[PDB]
């Protein structure tokens, strides 16, 4: 179930469908018992990598290990 | 300065400028002022907002113990046989802190 | 190091294992003992 054409390192179904969550540096399906945990939901694209035109791509931007001076509301893609 | 595999170090193109801002996004700034000297350190912190991060955290007494090389002597803290307690010094906070 | 080497003219050197550049020189230990590294170095700077 990994038919992502662009090689942006994620579930293409979780790209197109309901969402996902970066957790433990890995891509898990969005459970609806995650808001009380403090996690959020992100929605992205599969047909291209840099879905916001940032110089950082999707897996670089969700898992915040890319620049620690970035304000945290700029973490969702 | 940084040493490569060749056994020497190289200092070229390694700016300290693009390591300024990152540290000042994550750290708390603690300064000490004695009678002749002064020391400014940055100690790393732990965000409580987002739950994915795992940074080990401590308290301000343990922070002054870890930042400076501070010896725990009999409950007190000592820095070069100078006592630093919660009562034998003078603390200064800015208004937000 | 044999103790019949002083009369031969050789000396004894003592070094470190937990790091390479045991004096902080730009030349390391095997480069500094066997003097094939810079011939303008004064010979008392051969021991590490």
């Amino acid at each position: 179930d990994e038919d992502l054409d662009t090689d942006n390192d994620n579930i293409p179904d979780s790209y197109e469908r309901n969402g996902y969550t970066i957790k433990d540096l890995i891509a898990v399906k969005w459970e609806d018992s995650f808001a009380e945990q403090g996690y959020k939901k992100y929605v992205s694209n599969y047909l291209e990598s840099n879905t916001a035109g940032d110089p950082y791509t999707d897996y670089e931007k969700a898992s915040g290990s890319f620049d620690k001076a970035i304000k945290t509301e700029a973490r969702d893609p | 300065g940084t040493k490569n595999s060749s056994g020497q170090i190289v200092t070229e193109g390694n700016s300290w400028s693009d390591y300024i801002s990152q540290i000042d996004s994550i750290s708390a700034s603690i300064i000490l002022d004695t009678e002749n000297e002064s020391y400014e350190r940055r100690v790393t912190a732990k965000n409580l907002q987002d739950p994915e991060d795992k940074t080990p955290e401590l308290t301000i007494g343990e922070a002054i113990e870890k930042a400076f090389g501070a010896t725990k002597k009999d409950g007190l803290l000592y820095f070069n046989d100078i006592p630093i307690d919660e009562s034998c010094v003078e603390l200064i906070f800015d208004d937000n802190t």
